[PDB]
Parts: C-alpha cells; sequence; structure tokens
C-alpha cells in the first residue's frame, strides 16, 4: 500500500 | 418515463404497485400534531 | 434497535463505533475521488451482508446525480465478499436525478418501493449538487434533508449522503498518500476530533496498507  | 424511475443495477425497471404509492401519500406530511 | 454497516475498513468502521448506522443519516463531504463515491458502492454491496458479517441483510438504493454509479465496481465488492454478483446487482436500485424537483420526487418512489421489499441503505450522491432564488433552494434542500430523516425515522434505514439534526453524523474526507484517504469527524463527547485512514481498491473501501 501507500502508507507512509 | 423510464428515465425519470429507478432501475436495478443490472437495468431492470422496478415496479411499483399503485396501492403502495397511495400507502405512503401523506408519509412526508408535517401535519401540526 | 440499530445496525452498523460495514465501510469495508476495520479502522474507519472502529471510528464510526461499527459502521454505518441505520436510523440516521450519515454525511460525507469531499469530491469525487476523496473515497466518498467509493464508501457509497461498498455500502450498496455491504448492506446485503448477513448481520454478523457487518451487514444489514438488505437491499440497497442509490440516487445519484454526478453521473458515477458504475455497476462493474459493485460486481467487484461482491465477488470480494463471496456474495452472488446478480443477485447483488438485483439488489440495488438505481435512479439519476435530473433536476432537484426530480431528485425529491424519487423520495416518494423510494418510500412507495420501502413498503414493499426490505431496505437498509439510502444513498443520495450528492445531495446537494444539483442546487448549485437562493433563499428558494436554501428551503427547498432544508425540506428534501427532513424528508431522509423520515425516511430513516420511518424505515430504519441507514442514509448516506454526499455534500445538522442531533443524529447526523459527519464525515471529512480527504486525500492521502496514493490510494489512502483520511476520514475526520468532530465535536464528540468522547474526542473533540479523531480521524481514521482507509484505502479505495478495485474491489471496494478496504484498510490502508503500507
Ligand atoms: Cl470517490
Ligand atoms: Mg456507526
Amino acid at each position: 500500500g501507500s502508507m507512509g | 418515463p423510464t428515465l425519470l424511475g429507478f432501475h436495478t443495477a443490472s437495468g431492470k425497471k422496478v415496479k411499483i404497485a399503485k396501492e403502495s404509492l397511495d400507502k405512503v401519500k401523506n408519509l412526508f406530511d408535517e401535519k401540526e400534531q | 434497535e440499530i445496525i452498523q454497516i460495514t465501510t469495508g475498513s476495520k479502522e474507519l468502521d472502529k471510528l464510526l463505533q461499527g459502521g454505518i448506522e441505520t436510523g440516521s443519516i450519515t454525511e460525507m463531504f469531499g469530491e469525487f475521488r476523496t473515497g466518498k463515491t467509493q464508501i457509497c458502492h461498498t455500502l450498496a454491496v455491504t448492506c446485503q451482508l448477513p448481520i454478523d458479517r457487518g451487514g444489514g441483510e438488505g437491499k440497497a438504493m442509490y440516487i445519484d446525480t454526478e453521473g458515477t454509479f458504475r455497476p462493474e465496481r459493485l460486481l467487484a465488492v461482491a465477488e470480494r465478499y463471496g456474495l452472488s454478483g446478480s443477485d447483488v446487482l438485483d439488489n440495488v436500485a438505481y435512479a439519476r436525478a435530473f433536476n432537484t424537483d426530480h431528485q425529491t420526487q424519487l423520495l416518494y418512489q423510494a418510500s412507495a418501493m420501502m413498503v414493499e421489499s426490505r431496505y437498509a441503505l439510502l444513498i443520495v450522491d450528492s445531495a446537494t449538487a444539483l442546487y448549485r432564488e437562493l433563499s428558494a433552494r436554501q428551503m427547498h434542500l432544508a425540506r428534501f434533508l427532513r424528508m431522509l430523516l423520515r425516511l430513516a425515522d420511518e424505515f430504519g434505514v441507514a442514509v448516506v449522503i454526499t455534500n445538522a439534526h442531533a443524529s447526523t453524523t459527519r464525515l471529512y474526507l480527504r486525500k492521502g498518500r496514493g490510494e489512502t484517504r483520511i476520514c475526520k469527524i468532530y465535536d464528540s463527547p468522547c474526542l473533540p476530533e479523531a480521524e481514521a485512514m482507509f484505502a479505495i481498491n478495485a474491489d471496494g473501501v478496504g484498510d490502508a496498507k503500507d
């Protein structure tokens, strides 16, 4: 995913 | 006027019995209580 | 008794104390792509799930004003939850409002439909777009919103609209990195402000992942  | 009513997501027209519409005719009234 | 419909995201469900609440209005703020329409499509399917799986065991009604209703998205969500794609589509009633008068007229048809079959959810995306003289429109919209509340009270359906009564839950959505999105809620005797992250995928709303 793109979660930081 | 198929464009102004509901259809299932599969494209089927949704039929509504005239009695059903008559039964809810006053549902939205904001009559004084 | 209240039923809480899963949004597809565990974190978002937690923020909502279980999920989207039947019997009241959930108003979501944000432009297309912030997740508001994706949440609506996901709910149109999850509301059909057994109550033990987070559903409302009912049909969904979707009033669109943006031209962004997509049956294919419902099929993807259905597959994700192991539900019959054909049944799911047959259980979502859709209408596109042409103008504000039509938008309100659709609620009469909606009420008649709810008398005949069990619905768990009514979606209005968007409830205000067609409204954008001024005072006339404001009064008409106010009436529309009170009608939605009456439907929620009368039929016990969850009403979700995109863009207030004490029972209305307001969600403010914003963009996160990539497919992630953030939902924020305000003034809550439990917490002044609270937020949760979620993600929008091909098969609906899910949890954000790194
Ligand atoms: Cl969206
Ligand atoms: Mg809830």
